[PDB]
RNA sequence: GCAGUCAAGCGUUCAUAGCGACAUUGCUUUUUGAUUGAUGUCGGCUCUUCCUAUCAUACCGAAGCAGAAUUCGGUAAGCGUUGGAUUGUUCACCCACUAAUAGGGAAGCUGGACCGUCGUGAGACAGGUUAGUUUACCCUACUGAUGAAUGUUACCGCAAUAGUAAUUGAACUUAGUACGAGAGGAACAGUUCAUUCGGAUAAUUGGUUUUUGCGGCUGUCUGAUCAGGCAUUGCCGCGAAGCUACCAUCCGCUGGAUUAUGGCUGAACGCCUCUAAGUCAGAAUCCAUGCUAGAACGCGGUGAUUUCUUUGCUCCACACAAUAUAGAUGGAUACGAAUAAGGCGUCCUUGUGGCGUCGCUGAACCAUAGCAGGCUAGCAACGGUGCACUUGGCGGAAAGGCCUUGGGUGCUUGCUGGCGAAUUGCAAUGUCAUUUUGCGUGGGGAUAAAUCAUUUGUAUACGACUUAGAUGUACAACGGGGUAUUGUAAGCAGUAGAGUAGCCUUGUUGUUACGAUCUGCUGAGAUUAAGCCUUUGUUGUCUGAUUUGU
RNA sequence: GUGAUUUCGAUUAACGAGAUUCCCACUGUCCCUAUCUACUAUCUAGCGAAACCACAGCCAAGGGAACGGGCUUGGCAGAAUCAGCGGGGCCCUGUUGAGCUU
RNA sequence: GUGAACAGCCUCUAGUUGAUAGAAUAAUGUAGAUAAGGGAAGUCGGCAAAAUAGAUCCGUAACUUCGGGAUAAGGAUUGGC
RNA sequence: AAAUAUGUAAAAUGAAGAGCUUUUAGUGGGCCAUUUUUGGUAAGCAGAACUGGCGAUGCGGGAUGAACCGAACGUAGAGUUAAGGUGCCGGAAUACACGCUCAUCAGACACCACAAAAGGUGUUAG
RNA sequence: GUCGAAUUUGGGUAUAGGGGCGAAAGACUAAUCGAACCAUCUAGUAGCUGGUUCCUGCCGAAGUUUCCCUCAGGAUAGCAG
C-alpha cells in the first residue's frame, strides 16, 4: 500500500520545508521574487460567482473552501551567488545588508537571553569607509554567478505568534541579467517586499509546507510531519493589512475584514497582507508555508478564469457560529441584562 | 550494563545517550567518599588537593532467596583518594658514524 | 485514453500554452513589476521624508 | 496414427541391397445445418513481487476495411484486470457490472503397518505388537528514532545515490457533417465532468464526548431547603475543542531518445532497393523534468568565537623535543583537432592557399662540475639564477596558481689562478624529505557560545523537534472584554393552579391552611483553554549547573 | 429381551446446555471505518528471573549426491544505540482341486 | 431504605483502607461504549453484539396423552400531585 | 597370409628371496567409468564378463566440487618440470605469424551431444 | 444446566490390587490405573543407541571363492603377520 514515491516516511528535517525547485528562469523579464514566505491562519468559506463556459455551473454559484496565508512583507537582508560546476550549483559568495534586526538576528543563536548578541557586528564593519569588501564581493557574484538567490527573512513580530525568531530563506530571483539581479538585491538591502509584489489575484501557485505531526502509528511508524509541495492552488484574494473591509466583496456590503469572529481558533486576527488560496494547502494553523510561482506556463482556463467573490465567512469558528459581525449580533439577541 | 534503558538528554554531557540515576549506588558511594575524606583529615592531607585517584566495584558472594532462583548482586567497593601534586642513555655508535660525527664538527665551527 | 505524457496531446499542449496563456503570463509580470518598482520607491520615499 | 503414392535428397558409388524431407484415401459419419462437466485433500480470502505467452488502455500493418462496428497481426508489462448466486468446499457455467473483468512463477489463521486362530466349492476373529517431535525480551532483515569523531558553535545551501504515479470512462462542439439507395454515422483541433488510485486538509455537513461544559432522572445518604457524595464513565438530552469520513473538501506535469511502422538520400548488383555509410518522423516504452529522502566516513557559502578557568585563545619567527610516513632522493616539462592525416617555418591575390621542412619514439628537452659542495685573487659580460620586498594584471571546475615592474641583496662552472679536504682507516641509508603534536622565547591580534535545569506545543514512546526567559510595546499568575456551549440559577413575589379542609360579614374577583405545577424578576445562571482570541488593570519574576579552542 | 403412552413396522403430545433449513425483529458481521473511557504499552526509584546457548549471524550466483551463515566469484561494508514487527535463525517352489492322454 | 425478595444499589453498628511507588498519555492489546445511510450484501456457519425484559388490563393459534401448549403470538398502560 | 585375442610347452627382459608344516588378527558392501557381448525403447536403457578409479589418500590444476587433468606425501635448500596457463584481478609475451568473425544481450564448453531439419539479398574459400 | 430432590453436605464405619468401587465411562482407587504404591529377588533379558582416557616408529588389509536346502549365525579358502 501506498505511493512508493514519498518514501521514506520520516520526519522533516525541519519544520520550514525546502523549496526544491525554481521557475525557470527568463532573462528578457523585469527582476521578480519567485516565492514568498507566510504563515498558515485558518480556513473559511466563500461564495463564488462562476464563468467556467461548458460548465454545468456556469453563470451559478458555489460554495468553496478557502485557507488565509497571513503573509506580512519580508525583508531583504542578504545575497548568495551561485556557479554551476560539473558536480552541480555551488555557492561562491555570500553578502549581507549591513544592519539586521534581532527577529533575524534571533534566527542564529539557540539561547538569545543570555548572549553577548554579537553576529555581525564584525561584518557590519565593513560598510566603514569605502564599502570597498562589500563591493568586491558583489562585482564577485556578478562577474562569476549563473544564478543569484536573496536571502529573505519573515516579520514574525507582526503576527499574533509567540515565536520571536523570524524565518529566513532564499528565494530565487528570476530575469534580468546577473548584474541586474545584484543591483536590485543590493538597491533592496534592508527593505521589504510585499506580496502583492510578487502574486497576484487569480493566480495559480504551490504550496510548500511540513505536514501536521501524528507521532507513532501502526508497517508501522512515524505518520504526518513530512514535507510536501501541492501544487495548482488559485488565489482568490490578495488582501491588505491597511484595508478596513477585508472580507467585503461587491455583492456584499457588509464593512468587515477577514477576521472571523472571534479570531481564528489557535491563531490570532489577520492585521497584515495575506492570501486567499483555493482549497487546503499542507500544514495547520501557524506553521511558516512556502508560496512558490508556477513552475510552467499552465494551460489550464482555471489558470486564466478571473475570481468574482460574493461573500466571505466572517462567522465565528469557535463553534456554531451564526453571526457574521458583533454588530449583527446584537441586532439580533437584542438588549441583554448588562446593556441595563 | 545498559542494554534496552532508556534514553535521556541529561545523557548529553557525557557524550552518551543512556544514563540513569540510580539513588541506592549514588548513597553508598557518597558514604564511601566521606570515609575517605574523613581518612585524609586525619591523616592531614590538604582536602582541596584531592581526587579520587583510584575506585573499584567487584562482586560479592550472592544471597538467595526463593518463592527459580532468586538472587542479590551484593557489591565490595573500594576507593583512594590522593593529593595532586606540582609536576644516561649510551649511544653505540660505528667507527664509521663517530668519523662522521667528528668530520662534522671540524666543517662546523 | 491519452495518458499524461502522451506526444499527441503535449503537441497540443505546447501549441495552446505558446499563445494566450503565455500572454496572460507575461501581462501579469509585467503588472507584478510595476508594482514591485512603486513598493521600492514608497519606501524610498518614506526614507526621503525621514531625511527631511 | 496406421498402410500407403512417387520422390527433395541420402544410403561404402550402387534407383525396386535400403532409407528417406516436403506434399495426396478412411476415422467418432452422416450430408441439404436434425438434438446428440469433472474435481475431496484440496479451496478460500488478504497481500507482495516477477514473467509475457496482452484481456483493456497507447501507436501501427493487412483484409469489400464505404461509414459504424469487427477480424487477423506487430511493438508494447506503463497502468488496471468486479459484486453475487450455484443440489458437497472448488473450478466450468448463470445474473448482471465494467475499458477489461488475460494467463502464469515465487507460493499467517483457516473450512497407517505387521504378527497370530478354526476353517476353506465356506465365513469369520474384533486376539496381539508398533508412531505418531517444526505449536520474539536474543541475532539478523525490514520500518521508523537517537548518536561520538573529525577546533568549537550557529545559519543558509549543493546533490551522488536511492525511490517515484497517476489511471480509465463520459459529455459539449466538430455534427446529424465526412461516408452512405437507405438504415445509419466517425475522428483530429477546441471545451467540460466523472471512475479508480495517491498526497493532503477540517471552512462546512455528519459521527464521537471525562470539557463529567450545561441541563434532566432513579435509588440511597448528608434533619429539610441550598449544595452535594455513591451507583466500577449510575442513566438520559444537547454539547464546544480535538480527532475524524467517498459520510466531508482540495490538489495530482512536460521535454529528449526510441519500438513496431511510414519515409529521404543511396550503394551493394551500370535495374531496383527505408540500409550497408548517412538521415527524417513515430507507442501509455526508456532517460530526464517534477516529486520524496539526503551519503550519519560526499561537498560548499556565511556568522560568532571565552581574561585571568591563576596570561586562558589565535597567526607569524627561532629553538629544542616528541610523532609517524602504502614509501622524495635532479624536473609531473600545459595547444586544440585529425589519423584515408597532421606539426613547424615562410610567402601572398588570406584561403579547405603556394613553397619548404619534420616524424619513423621521451634514446628527448631542460638541468647537471665546487666540504652533500669550503675560503679567497682577478678577467669578460651587464647576461643566468636564488632570497626578503615592490609595481601592474590574470585565473572560480576543485580559482589557492600563472605572468609581469622596480630597486636591494647574494651566488655565478662564461674564462684564468691560489689555499682546504687524509684517520669514516678496503663497504655498511651512513642520517640532508615532509606530516603532526608539545615546550620555550619576541612580533602582533580578538575579547564567545552550547548543553543541562526551567518553559511552549506547530512536536513527541524515550531520545529527538520546536518556542520563551538577565528590566522589556519581556514573561507569568489572576482579573477585564470578546467568542462559544447549555437552556432560564438561588431567593422572593403572585390572588395563576385539579382541589381539600377551616372561618362566617352564606358571596355572584367573601375569607383562611395545604397544594404537583405555572408566571415575573430572567436568553438568566453556570462554564469558556486546559492546544480559543484580546488586554492602558492587579500581583510577581528575571537564576542556578556543566562543558567546549584552530 | 424391549424400553413412556396411544393410534394406524410406522405415528405421537410435553420436555431438551441435542441436530438441520428459513422468517420477523435487530444490528459496526459487513460497505468502511471513526471516536471516547479505564488498565497497560513507555520512562524513572527499588526488587529482579527464565527459555535457549558449537561458533556466529547482510545479500546474489556457483559449489553433480535433502544442502548451505562459513568455500569460489561478485554486490558491498563505518563507532555506540532505542522502538515496532516478524522474513529467516511377473517368474519360480510344494499341497489341493479342477481340463487332455498313452 | 428501595424492591416480590437473603437480588442488585445506598446507609447504621463493627471492621478495613491491604495490594511496590512516581512521571507521562504514541500505536498496539484487554475490558466497556457510541455511530450517518444501508441492513447479513460479511462468514464454512447471524459466531459475537444489538434488540426483548418488571407489573396491571385485554387477548391468545396449530397440535394434545385433555393434564398442557402459554408469559403462545399480539395490543393498551406505568411519573408527580 | 601381417595378428585384435586366450592356452600349452622352450629364447628375451627382470628378480633375493623361495617351497613346505604349524599357527594369529581384521575382513564378508558396493558406487562410477572403459571394453566386449546378448536383449531392448519414442528416447533413455537392461543382463553378463574383464579391467581400471574411489573406499584407508594428502599435494598441483579445471574460479568452485565424489568419480575431470597431473602427480602419490620424512624435515629442509637450490635447480627443472607435469597438468594448466601468461590484459588486470594473478606468478608468467597487451609475444611473433597467417586467416576467419561484428552477434538488438557474439564467443571464449561439456561436441565426433540436445534444441539440429532447415531458413538468410551476411561474409569467405572452393 | 439444575435448584426440595434418583438433592447437597460433616463426622463415624465398611470394601484393597490375580482385587475394590462403578445409573458401566479401559471411569475412579493419595500430582500417566491399557492397572496402585513400597522394598527385595535384581548389577533380570541387548536386537540396539551413546561413550570408551599418553606419544612416536615401522608393517598393513578386506570390502570376496566354496559348502551348512538358504536367509541370522557358523566353517573353510583369499588378502596381512
Amino acid at each position: 500500500h501506498g505511493h512508493l514515491g514519498f518514501l521514506p516516511r520520516k520526519r522533516a528535517a525541519s519544520i520550514r520545508a525546502r523549496v526544491k525547485a525554481f521557475p525557470k528562469d527568463d532573462r528578457s523579464k523585469p527582476v521578480a521574487l519567485t516565492s514568498f514566505l507566510g504563515y498558515k491562519a485558518g480556513m473559511t468559506t466563500i461564495v463564488r460567482d462562476l464563468d467556467r463556459p461548458g460548465s454545468k455551473f456556469h453563470k451559478r454559484e458555489v460554495v468553496e473552501a478557502v485557507t488565509v496565508v497571513d503573509t506580512p512583507p519580508v525583508v531583504v537582508v542578504g545575497v548568495v551567488g551561485y556557479v554551476e560546476t560539473p558536480r552541480g550549483l555551488r555557492s561562491l559568495t555570500t553578502v549581507w545588508a549591513e544592519h539586521l534586526s534581532d527577529e533575524v538576528k534571533r534566527r542564529f543563536y539557540k539561547n538569545w537571553y543570555k548572549s553577548k548578541k554579537k553576529a555581525f557586528t564584525k561584518y557590519s564593519a565593513k560598510y566603514a569607509q569605502d564599502g570597498a569588501g562589500i563591493e568586491r564581493e558583489l562585482a564577485r557574484i556578478k562577474k562569476y554567478a549563473s544564478v543569484v538567490r536573496v536571502l529573505v527573512h519573515t516579520q514574525i513580530r507582526k503576527t499574533p505568534l509567540a515565536q520571536k525568531k523570524a524565518h529566513l530563506a532564499e528565494i530565487q530571483l528570476n530575469g534580468g541579467s546577473i548584474s541586474e539581479k545584484v543591483d536590485w538585491a543590493r538597491e533592496h538591502f534592508e527593505k521589504t517586499v510585499a506580496v502583492d509584489s510578487v502574486f497576484e489575484q487569480n493566480e495559480m501557485i504551490d504550496a510548500i509546507a511540513v505536514t501536521k505531526g501524528h507521532g507513532f502509528e501502526g508497517r508501522a511508524g512515524q505518520r504526518g510531519y513530512h514535507s510536501r509541495t501541492s501544487i495548482n492552488h488559485k488565489i482568490y484574494r490578495v488582501g491588505k493589512g491597511d484595508d478596513e473591509a477585508n472580507g467585503a466583496t461587491s455583492f456584499d456590503r457588509t464593512k468587515k475584514t477577514i477576521t472571523p469572529m472571534g479570531g481564528f481558533v489557535h491563531y490570532g486576527e489577520i492585521k497584515n497582507d495575506f492570501i486567499m488560496v483555493k482549497g487546503c494547502i499542507p500544514g495547520n494553523r501557524k506553521r511558516i508555508v512556502t508560496l512558490r510561482k508556477s513552475l510552467y506556463t499552465n494551460t489550464s482556463r482555471k489558470a486564466l478564469e478571473e475570481v468574482s467573490l460574493k461573500w466571505i465567512d466572517t462567522a465565528s469558528k469557535f463553534g456554531k457560529g451564526r453571526f457574521q459581525t458583533p454588530a449583527e449580533k446584537h441586532a439580533f439577541m437584542g438588549t441583554l441584562k448588562k446593556d441595563l | 550494563f545498559n542494554s534496552s534503558i532508556g534514553r535521556t538528554a541529561q545523557g548529553k554531557e557525557f557524550g552518551v545517550t543512556k544514563a540513569r540515576w540510580p539513588a541506592k549506588s549514588v548513597k553508598f558511594v557518597q558514604g564511601l567518599l566521606q570515609n575517605a575524606a574523613a581518612n585524609a583529615e586525619a591523616k592531614g592531607l590538604d582536602a582541596t588537593k584531592l581526587y579520587v585517584s583510584h575506585i573499584q566495584v567487584n562482586q560479592a558472594p550472592k544471597q538467595r532467596r526463593r518463592t527459580n532462583k532468586y538472587e542479590s548482586s551484593p557489591s565490595h567497593i573500594e576507593l583512594v583518594v590522593t593529593e595532586k601534586e606540582e609536576a644516561k642513555k649510551v649511544v653505540r655508535l660505528t667507527s664509521r658514524q663517530r668519523g662522521r660525527i667528528a668530520a662534522q664538527k671540524r666543517i662546523a665551527a | 485514453a491519452k495518458s499524461l505524457r502522451a506526444s499527441s496531446h503535449l503537441n497540443a499542449k505546447s501549441v495552446k500554452r505558446r499563445g494566450v496563456f503565455q500572454k496572460a503570463v507575461d501581462a501579469r509580470e509585467q503588472r507584478i513589476s510595476d508594482k514591485l518598482k512603486e513598493d521600492l520607491l514608497k519606501q524610498k520615499l518614506e526614507d526621503l521624508k525621514k531625511k527631511e
